[PDB]
């Protein structure tokens, strides 16, 4: 799967 | 996996292939979303050399949910103990977050391997940490 990686602020 | 089998033929010259593969494998295996990429550059006097590096998207478990962070690392022969080399690959929609893990072009800071080295961490341990790190703290947030 794809990357975008785990959100924050 | 079909590369496995033509992954060892990519290397045929570290100090421990069969110890190299397994250890390869047994991270894909385990993760599922690693992959074994191919390089080479030069070196010895100016030089091209095989050297194979991991890649692919780890799953980072949030307070609830669970991402795929990017990242690349090169895997040495077995010097001095581990491969040192780590970065992070962020996609153009991502966005690296600058931490005691991290300087901001994606490489990994801490000493690591000249802290631990017991050894006792193995190749599959070594991203381990590097989840359970990342798993709390973002290293690199995308966009929503």
């Amino acid at each position: 799967p794809e990357p975008t990686a785990p959100p924050e602020e | 996996a079909v590369s496995e089998s033509q992954l060892k033929k990519m290397v045929s010259k570290y100090k421990y292939r069969d110890l190299t593969v397994r250890e390869t494998v047994n991270v894909i295996t385990l993760y599922k979303d690693l992959k074994p990429v191919l390089d080479s550059y030069v070196f010895n006097d100016g030089s091209s050399r095989e050297l194979m590096n991991l890649t692919g998207t780890i799953p980072v478990p949030y307070r609830g949910n669970t991402y795929n962070i990017p990242i690349c690392l090169w895997l040495l022969d077995t010097y001095p103990y581990n491969p040192p080399i780590c970065f992070v690959k962020p996609t153009s929609s991502m966005t690296i977050k600058t931490g005691k893990h991290v300087d901001a072009n994606g490489k990994i800071y801490l000493p690591y391997l000249h802290e631990w080295k017991h050894p006792q961490s193995d190749l599959l341990g070594l991203i381990q940490v590097m989840i359970v790190v990342f798993g709390d703290e973002p290293p690199v947030f995308s966009r929503p």
